């Protein structure tokens, strides 16, 4: 299937502008920083929790290996 | 006699100013996709010079080279315009026209096809 019979669409208007009429980076920081924050707040409670737990299991288990290699008074 | 008649009927007409701002042209696309219609119309144009410019002559020469075509046109494959012979030969379209639309100090120079 190629452009021409992909699907059937009715009543939709697409307006756009030549790249040479426009800025490459419209309001890049003023819109973009807020947007990136928004994006991160959205995902961090899904993504970050596991990696926290990794860091912890790795912290703990690395130091449990430390301790067990030492001597204790007995 | 015309001039007399003009003087007689029109002379009360006021002559005492709306003048025309330049019009900014913009490279752009407007697409009304409506699959339910049976043929597609496309019109495409670059910014043209406007009424006064002497380029309109050379431009109309060029437009005439490229031409106009319609599926009733007898010429078909043997036509002079490559656009037209190719469009006839390969059933690329029903029709097309080149145009040079003229306004004050701007214009639409291009082509419309239905296919």
């Amino acid at each position: 299937r190629q452009f021409g019979h992909l699907t059937r669409v009715r009543h939709v208007i697409t307006y756009s502008l030549s790249p040479f009429e426009q800025r490459a980076f419209p309001h890049y920081f003023s819109k973009g920083i807020p947007n990136v924050l928004r994006r991160t707040r959205a995902c961090i409670l899904r993504v970050a929790p596991p990696f926290v737990a990794f860091y912890l299991v790795y912290t703990w288990g690395t130091q449990e290996f430390e301790k067990s290699k030492r001597k204790n008074p007995a | 006699q015309l001039l007399d008649l003009a003087q007689k009927h029109f002379s009360g007409l006021s002559g005492t100013v709306p003048t025309l701002s330049p019009c900014r042209f913009t490279g752009s696309q407007i697409c009304h996709r409506e699959d339910g219609l049976p043929l597609a119309h496309v019109a495409i144009a670059v910014e043209g010079p406007g009424w006064a410019h002497p380029d309109n002559v050379a431009l109309q020469v060029a437009n005439a080279i490229i031409g106009h075509y319609d599926c009733t046109y007898g010429g078909g494959a043997h036509l002079s315009s490559p656009l037209a012979s190719i469009a006839a030969t390969n059933k690329l379209c029903q029709s097309f026209q080149t145009f040079n639309i003229c306004y004050a100090d701007t214009g639409l120079l291009g082509a419309h096809f239905v296919c």
